């Protein structure tokens, strides 16, 4: 098999963008390293289970910041989300997976 | 696949709609240019010495 | 390829609030064309409805998980295409 | 019985690979996939679907007296065909000769 | 105090994206090797533009051609099913070309490119020995077919045209480089074209050379010419 | 020039009565057929359907592009060129 | 840190950020945080002290000097006066 109808031609094209990356953010330095470090590390240690990856997600970042977060997975969706300002992570990483990571009002 | 019988004249119809299209399409190219591109373009070897 | 078919298992709200979402999500699939301007249609018209905050997460594939307060969660897809909706605050 | 054979003559032309048939639940079972397809039967079906409602949208919008039929769309790289119906629709994939 | 916020994510938003991070790293690290060494468009100009004229070929291409959607399908597809029985010959019809600016001349002269299955050089003159006069070239190609309607002939455009002083009757290209094509007069010379310079129209695009008498033009019409398979010399 | 005579060309010819260009900001430009509103409904809902034939294709696959599309109906017939700069709409009437 | 109301030493502001970061820490119910805050302060530096804990409200209390503080964290505002 080759060409159309297979994943692996696609996979072969977003291939090399493997390590994360974004460019929107207003919130604050030490807090969004954190961040960033967290899900990446949680990322790594679930590939199976997106559930059990947020999971581990949200377990570490209101156990250190209080509670009232929430967070989602995705590699295709829309979202809208009031809130307060300095609180808002919304990251892509290899090349076609996206998160974010909010406090509730 | 098996609640009903219209199922066949559907998939009939649309079916033999999608063969002509694509039996035509297959036919002959018609997205195609000629010569899209490659005018030479010479600066040593000068076509002319002058 | 005449309309969609409602799909709703998990539910915590009576269903007076789940025909409302029901129709809404109708109403701004039928009218309006990405689901940017879909998600920020329906809402906008809860929160003018009935008060801040909703919060909702449109999309394709997805997996969430929040903290909601007391009846305010509903599990209800059109298609493959699906939408989730919660009160945080 | 002979709906596959009608598919398998229709894929004995040259340059072709892909057949859906979607139906109004978005249930997409027809297809010239393998195993590991599911995720883009999926991804076709949802997408496709989605385009044809709002095509047919726009036309009983447009005129009420006309009916679609038919669709292409190209890519540099592909060609689509998609064919609603009342109730089902049809996406075959071919692939651009030289 | 709040605030709201609404994004999508999709593919090609990740992919552009990333892309320009590329961009953006390129051009920081080239900025730092440099300095370790040392509107809207108009309408007019939308109307002007060459994407414009390209979206326009295609168009009308398309649109003749799905005007001719059976004849296609009986060009390349048709199989004469009498024959099974039937022992001798038969001939059909496909296609009719003419042009209104070729009126009141003779065609003489086909030639076949070998990259293109569906291009063809086609060489007007004339052969009475008392209407002689100036000569003319043009490129039909099979992406143009129109109906032939009886009781209505309907003319085609050339992808090509060129004209000349003298009646043309001789259509030679190079076999293996597919853009030169020589080509005689009936007073006694001969030129050559390069048809990938048709892409400019900047000029009234010339042909490249033609013979003068100082240069060895013949003293009669010439009709035969043939390239030789070579390319380290062009003869 | 010869976009001018292409562009009569396509014009003259019957059943093909109707080319429209549209700009990136969806206002119309130079064009041939007369009616205001029928105009601006076709550009818009066209111009709609264009950007969401663009959001399939890139969706299906990141590195491809797309220049073309048309409609086809049973009295009607839609020519859709899109680009990054304009849109160019035809329209074909069957018999 | 957020601390815009204070009539404190130093030392009481700190150890006042301690404490109500400590009790946040641990407990979410409202009465338990302010009995924490209440008893521990008491236990601390003498009767008699008085701590309010809220996330909107409105007070106006008396109080002697050196011995007034307001402060927030995230959702939570503190109040802390001495009477008595």
């Amino acid at each position: 098999p080759d060409g159309p109808c297979n994943i692996d031609t696609i996979r072969q094209y977003v291939t090399p963008l493997n390590y994360p990356l974004e460019k929107m953010s207003d919130m604050a330095e030490e807090m969004r390293a954190e961040c960033k470090e967290i899900v990446v590390n949680a990322i790594e240690k679930h590939e199976d289970s997106y559930e059990l990856a947020a999971r581990h997600i949200k377990e570490q970042m209101d156990k250190k910041y209080g509670p009232s977060w929430h967070c989602v997975m995705g590699e295709g969706f829309g979202f809208e989300i009031s809130y307060e300002m300095k609180h808002l992570m919304y990251m892509f990483h290899k090349g076609y997976v996206a998160i974010v990571v909010f406090k509730g009002l | 696949e098996r609640e009903e019988s219209y199922l066949s004249s559907c998939r009939r119809l649309i079916q033999q709609c999608t063969d002509k299209y694509v039996k035509q399409n297959n036919a002959i190219d018609i997205y195609g240019t000629y010569f899209p591109e490659g005018p030479p373009v010479e600066d040593e070897s000068l076509g002319t010495a002058s | 390829s005449t309309d969609r078919k409602a799909i709703i298992k998990n539910a915590d709200m009576p269903e007076d609030m789940q025909s409302d979402a029901v129709e809404v999500a109708l109403q701004a699939l039928e009218k309006f064309n990405i689901e940017k301007d879909i998600a920020a249609y329906i809402k906008k018209e809860f929160d003018k409805k009935y008060q801040p905050t909703w919060h909702c997460i449109v999309g394709r594939n997805f997996g969430s998980y929040v903290t909601h307060e007391t009846h305010s969660f509903l599990y209800f897809y059109f298609g493959q295409v699906a939408i989730l909706l919660f009160k945080s605050g | 019985g002979d709906i596959e054979e009608l598919l398998k003559q229709i894929t004995n032309h040259p340059g072709v690979q892909g057949i859906i048939i979607v139906n109004t639940d978005g249930i997409p079972i027809r297809h010239t996939f393998q195993e590991h397809s599911r995720l883009l039967a999926v991804q076709y079906s949802a997408l496709f679907q989605s385009l044809a409602m709002k095509a047919r949208n726009a036309v009983l919008e447009i005129d009420n007296n006309n009916e679609l039929l038919f669709l292409r769309v190209r890519t540099k790289k592909h060609e689509v065909l998609v064919a609603p119906d009342t109730k089902y629709l049809l996406i075959v994939i071919q692939q651009v000769e030289s | 105090p709040s605030a709201t916020f609404s994004a999508m994510a999709t593919a090609w938003e990740i992919y552009d994206a990333y892309e320009e991070d590329r961009i953006q790293t390129e051009k920081s690290a080239a900025a730092v090797q440099k300095k370790t060494t040392s509107g809207a468009k108009t309408a007019e100009e939308v109307l002007s533009s060459a994407a414009y004229k390209h979206s326009l070929k295609i168009i009308e291409r398309m649109v003749n051609q799905n005007d001719c959607h059976d004849i296609i399908e009986d060009f390349k597809y048709w199989e004469d099913e009498s024959d099974l029985y039937k022992e001798d010959g038969n001939l059909l019809p496909l296609w009719q070309f003419f042009t209104n600016k070729v009126k009141h001349r003779a065609v003489t002269s086909i030639a076949l490119n070998n990259r293109y299955k569906d291009l063809f050089a086609v060489g007007f003159g004339s052969y009475d020995f008392q209407r002689q006069g100036k000569g003319a070239i043009h490129c039909f190609t099979l992406k143009n077919t129109v109906p032939t309607v009886p009781n209505s002939p309907l003319p085609a455009h050339p992808e090509m045209s060129f004209t000349v002083s003298s009646g043309v009757m001789c259509l030679s290209f190079h076999p293996v480089e597919t853009s030169l094509l020589a080509c005689g007069l009936y007073d006694g010379s001969v030129c050559v074209f390069d048809l990938r310079m048709h892409d400019k129209p900047k000029e009234e695009a010339k042909q490249i050379c033609q013979a003068t008498v100082r240069s060895g033009k013949h003293t009669e019409p010439v009709w035969e010419v043939q390239w030789c398979r070579s390319t380290v010399d062009l003869r | 020039s010869e976009i001018e005579e292409s562009f009569q060309r396509i014009s003259q010819r019957p059943n093909v009565t109707g080319i429209i260009v549209v700009n990136n900001e969806g206002t119309p430009i130079r064009s041939t057929i007369e009616d205001t509103a029928t105009q601006n409904q076709y550009a818009h809902l066209i111009t709609a359907l264009a950007a969401k034939a663009r959001h399939c294709v890139r969706d299906l696959d990141p590195t491809n592009d797309i220049c073309f599309l048309r409609i086809r109906s049973k009295k009607n017939e839609i020519m859709v060129a899109p680009d990054k700069d304009f849109t160019l709409i035809v329209i074909q009437r069957f018999s």
